[PDB]
């Protein structure tokens, strides 16, 4: 577990370093805002239908009455250009807010504990996550358990021992193809089917696919270690 | 040698799982994976 | 999940093949370079929004063609091979029920067409029926369908013997609910009303922008080429800057109404992608989130512009 | 039973506590075993 964990961090270190654009969501927001700022200033080159964008020239060539009739175009133009910037900024900030609510939700549920959410704390079965800072944002290092490797097995819904039908308390009944065992649905670790691994519900009539084997109860051989002890006292009392 | 080749796109290689009313697949090993998720 | 990619060519709507108008539109500098970027950013986001929800699988899972699911009768929800598009009987229902014009508008196709959104929803389903939840969190792994249902039952805390000693009835009441859905979708259309709403918002929004090419905006005349048939150079441009102003406001408002709309569609697709992730790839331990009972499993079918869920509940 | 339940406390504190005589399914499985022994006593007194 530790070697995989230390290799996974050691791979992530190089992966984030190497390829050109892996932080692209943070590139996107530091670009898009800077592009709009640059644009908002560049619009001070436009005439808006006036005689110059350089506003002092509209005092230099035009005077007290008619200069107003130029200027009103530069005002509604510049002010519309600022409205275009603020409306975009309100929208794009709500896109950032709509991330940040997901970020705070993901933070609480993936770092401040263990969400059972599927592919929410990233792909696999979420184990735990670690928060790292970035400029204007967050990176989550999501740690998960992923099923890697497997063998072909057959499963029983239930076991017929007593004609009565037995069921797991946890896990699944499987056969290696000759014998049967009780094992957890996410990882192969067998046991002999006991009364502690299992419970009883009715009998084998109503249920499809149900297989045939005996179930072991440790009482039986434990009390056979007790019947033999008894039988030794019963025989031996013949003698004194 | 290289040119801008165009194609209809693909979603993956064909993988029907060999399902049946008695077959199972239980894992013997697992990866502790790590992934990065970046949020603005 | 997504809108149509309506995009406006910010010159042609303002200036119908006229350089006279285009040179006065250059007197406003870079605005159209940004309005074009604003509608483009919506169009880009529709592909991503379609991908985030449907490309939630990294292989094309498929059923075996023989169908031993214990009376869980999936026949109408899997794709039918005899159909031209490989779509299901639910999808043959859904897909009925929802170039540049002289106005300079344009419309673009999605990155993934209905064959491909169907093959994705078919894999999201086929991993569900062949592999339980597990295709969401590792390699593919076979399991019997009733053992999926057993695990699910134990998951909502009903004991797994309760599945087994009623199976032949359970699967029938499940098929009875599938049957009621096929009849329901054959019987109604207002249920799809949430997909109807997005396209109707876009239909009347397009219709609004079209009507505004007929507005006079205080000018001598409401049509540009009609003015070019009657004025010259100074008493013409005093009219052309106006048409430009009124139409420029039409574009500002059109793109404002669409941008705040594109946030509705993104948020709706983000929720739909979490419900691929958490209803369809999984088993929700959250009350009333997937269906209006204890969740058992969920099955997605492609729709125009969106997805319907069969959210299946105890 | 002793396998459906877990033990706690003593019967004074829990408001709403009813009486009911539980079943310990070990108790007949050691009694079915005690009477097998009782038959070997009822045999061994005879020879
Ligand atoms: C299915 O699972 C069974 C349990 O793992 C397995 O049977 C077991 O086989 C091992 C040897 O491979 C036996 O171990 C004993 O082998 C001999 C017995 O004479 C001794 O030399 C050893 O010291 C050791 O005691 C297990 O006893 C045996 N278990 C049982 C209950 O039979 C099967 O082989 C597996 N099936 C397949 C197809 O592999
Ligand atoms: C699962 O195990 C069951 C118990 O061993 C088994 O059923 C048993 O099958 C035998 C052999 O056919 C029956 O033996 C006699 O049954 C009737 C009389 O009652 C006769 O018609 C037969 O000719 C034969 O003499 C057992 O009675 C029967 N026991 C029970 C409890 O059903 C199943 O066949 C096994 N199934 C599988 C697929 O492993
Ligand atoms: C639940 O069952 C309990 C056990 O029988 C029972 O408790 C018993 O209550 C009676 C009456 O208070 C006690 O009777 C004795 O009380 C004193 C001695 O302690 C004497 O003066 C009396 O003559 C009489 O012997 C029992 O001793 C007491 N037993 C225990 C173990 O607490 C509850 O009353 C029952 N409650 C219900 C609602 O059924
Ligand atoms: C697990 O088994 C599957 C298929 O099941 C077996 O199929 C027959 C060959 C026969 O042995 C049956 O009794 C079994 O039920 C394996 O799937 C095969 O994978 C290979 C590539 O490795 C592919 O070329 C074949 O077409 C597949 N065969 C089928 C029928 O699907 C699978 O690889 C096995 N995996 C492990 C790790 O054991
Ligand atoms: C799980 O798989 C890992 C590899 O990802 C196994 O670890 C390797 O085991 C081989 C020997 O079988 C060694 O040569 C390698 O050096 C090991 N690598 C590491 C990272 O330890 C591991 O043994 C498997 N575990 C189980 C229980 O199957
Ligand atoms: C599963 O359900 C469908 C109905 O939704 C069944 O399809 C019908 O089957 C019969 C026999 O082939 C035909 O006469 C009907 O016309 C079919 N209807 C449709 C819409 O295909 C299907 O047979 C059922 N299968 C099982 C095993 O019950
Ligand atoms: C234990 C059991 O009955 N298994 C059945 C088998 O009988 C049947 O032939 C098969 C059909 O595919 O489905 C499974
Ligand atoms: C209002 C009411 O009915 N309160 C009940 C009471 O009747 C009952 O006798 C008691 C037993 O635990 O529990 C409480
Ligand atoms: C039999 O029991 C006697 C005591 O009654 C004891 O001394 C003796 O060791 C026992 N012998 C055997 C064979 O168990
Ligand atoms: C005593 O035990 C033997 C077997 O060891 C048996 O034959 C006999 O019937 C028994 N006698 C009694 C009285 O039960």
């Amino acid at each position: 577990i530790a070697n995989q964990f230390n290799s996974a961090i050691g791979k992530i270190q190089d992966s984030l370093s190497s390829t050109a654009s892996a932080l692209g969501k943070l590139q996107d927001v530091v670009n898009q805002n800077a592009q709009a700022l640059n644009t908002l200033v560049k619009q001070l080159s436009s005439n808006f239908g006036a005689i110059s964008s350089v506003l002092n020239d509209i005092l230099a060539r035009l005077d007290k009455v008619e200069a107003e009739v130029q200027i009103d175009r530069l005002i509604t133009g510049r002010l519309q250009s600022l409205q275009t910037y603020v409306t975009q900024q309100l929208i794009r900030a709500a896109e950032i807010r709509a991330s940040a609510n997901l970020a705070a939700t993901k933070m609480s549920e993936c770092v401040l504990g263990q969400s059972k959410r599927v592919d929410f704390c990233g792909k696999g079965y979420h184990l735990m996550s670690f928060p790292q800072s970035a400029p204007h944002g967050v990176v989550f290092l999501h740690v998960t358990y992923v099923p890697a490797q497997e063998k072909n097995f057959t499963t029983a819904p239930a076991i017929c021992h007593d004609g009565k039908a037995h069921f797991p308390r946890e896990g699944v009944f499987v056969s290696n193809g000759t014998h049967w065992f009780v094992t957890q649905r996410n990882f192969y670790e067998p046991q002999i089917i006991t009364t502690h691994n299992t419970f009883v519900s009715g009998n084998c009539d109503v249920v499809i696919g149900i297989v045939n084997n005996t179930v072991y109860d440790p009482l039986q051989p434990e009390l056979d270690s007790f019947k033999e002890e008894l039988d030794k006292y019963f025989k031996n009392h013949t003698s004194p | 040698s290289q040119s801008i080749i165009a194609y209809t796109m693909s979603l993956g290689a064909e993988n029907s799982v060999a399902y049946s009313n008695n077959s199972i697949a239980i894992p013997i090993n697992f990866t502790i994976s790590v992934t990065t998720e970046i949020l603005p | 999940v997504s809108m149509t990619k309506t995009s406006v060519d910010c010159t042609m709507y303002i200036c119908g093949d006229s350089t006279e108008c285009s040179n006065l539109l250059l007197q406003y500098g870079s605005f159209c370079t940004q309005l074009n970027r604003a509608l483009t950013g919506i169009a880009v986001e529709q592909d991503k929004n379609t991908q985030e929800v449907f490309a939630q699988v990294k292989q094309i899972y498929k059923t075996p063609p023989i169908k031993d699911f214990g009376g869980f009768n999936f026949s109408q929800i899997l794709p039918d091979p005899s159909k031209p598009s490989k779509r299901s009987f639910i999808e043959d229902l859904l897909f009925n029920k929802v170039a540049q014009k002289f106005n300079g508008l344009t419309v673009l196709p999605p990155l993934l067409t209905d064959e491909m959104i169907a093959q994705y929803t078919s894999a999201l389903l086929a991993g569900t029926i062949t592999s339980g939840w597990t295709f969401g969190a590792g390699a593919a792994l076979q399991i019997p369908f009733a053992m999926q249902m057993a695990y699910r039952f134990n998951g909502i805390g009903v004991t797994q013997n309760v599945l087994y000693e009623n199976q032949k009835l359970i699967a029938n009441q499940f098929n009875s609910a599938i049957g009621k859905i096929q009849d329901s979708l054959s019987s109604t259309a207002s249920a799809l009303g949430k997909l109807q709403d997005v396209v109707n918002q876009n239909a009347q929004a397009l219709n609004t922008l079209v009507k505004q090419l007929s507005s006079n905006f205080g000018a001598i005349s409401s049509v540009l080429n009609d003015i070019l048939a009657r004025l010259d150079k100074v008493e013409a441009e005093v009219q052309i800057d106006r048409l430009i102003t009124g139409r420029l406001q039409s574009l500002q408002t059109y793109v404002t109404q669409q941008l705040i709309r594109a946030a509705e569609i993104r948020a709706s697709a983000n929720l739909a992608a979490t419900k691929m992730s958490e209803c369809v790839l999984g088993q929700s331990k959250r009350v009333d989130f997937c269906g209006k009972g204890y969740h058992l499993m969920s099955f997605p079918q492609s729709a125009p512009h969106g997805v319907v869920f069969l959210h299946v509940t105890y």
